[PDB]
């Protein structure tokens, strides 16, 4: 979880972040000072809700968006099946578009993507006006257990 | 002195895009290091309405 964007990934330029807690997306367009190796905690790190450690400051804020999570996938059914989440991020003329589509997988081999046609339905449109030149992803590591 | 505007920038802007950066613009080859008077200018100059 997490797709922070930025021109140089520091407090002097605005940045994005896509954090799905359990039921929200928390879209935040603000100036953030980022740690060297930001990460999160899968098991809510106990807490309360004290996992967030990506940013250490916020000088200014311009855009906010909270809604249902991008991930409708649920693992509570059973195991033996993995996910095939797909996203395309396109940023033009001061707009940010997100497309998504999920399908189940049968073969346990992760070496190659399965051969099959998939249509990526549009999900959400963003009116923010940031420049993006670098890409960074985030991870959820609660504890070694 | 509450309304500012930008005068010098490296490149043209893309449509419907916003900048807020406040960094010294270098018109000369020599670096400015944030403080200089020759070939280095502060990007923003304020309005003054009377
Ligand atoms: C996760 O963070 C959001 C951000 O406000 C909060 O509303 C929510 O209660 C937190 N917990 C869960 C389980 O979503
Ligand atoms: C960013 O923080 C500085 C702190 O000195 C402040 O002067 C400035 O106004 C802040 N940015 C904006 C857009 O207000």
């Amino acid at each position: 979880r997490g797709w922070i964007f930025g021109t140089t990934l520091d407090s002097k330029t605005q940045s994005l972040l896509i954090v799905n807690n359990a039921t929200n997306v928390v879209i935040k367009v603000c100036e953030f000072q980022f740690c060297n190796d930001p990460f999160l905690d899968h098991k809510n790190n106990k807490s309360m809700e004290s996992e967030f450690r990506v940013y250490s400051s916020a000088n200014n804020c311009t855009f906010e968006y909270v809604s249902q999570p991008f991930l409708m996938d649920l693992e509570g059914k059973q195991g033996n099946f993995k996910n095939l989440r797909e996203f395309v991020f396109k940023n033009i003329d001061g707009y940010f578009k997100i497309y998504s589509k999920h399908t189940p997988i049968i073969v346990r081999e992760p070496e190659d993507l399965p051969q099959g046609f998939s249509a990526l339905e549009p999900l959400v449109d963003l009116p923010i006006g940031i420049n993006i030149t670098r890409f960074q992803t985030l991870l959820a590591l609660h504890r070694s257990y | 002195y509450n309304y500012l505007y930008r005068l010098f920038r490296k490149s043209n802007l893309k449509p419907f895009e916003r900048d807020i950066s406040t960094e010294i613009y270098q018109a000369g080859n020599k670096p400015c290091n944030g403080v200089a008077g020759f070939n280095c200018y502060f990007p923003l100059r304020s309005y003054s309405f009377r």
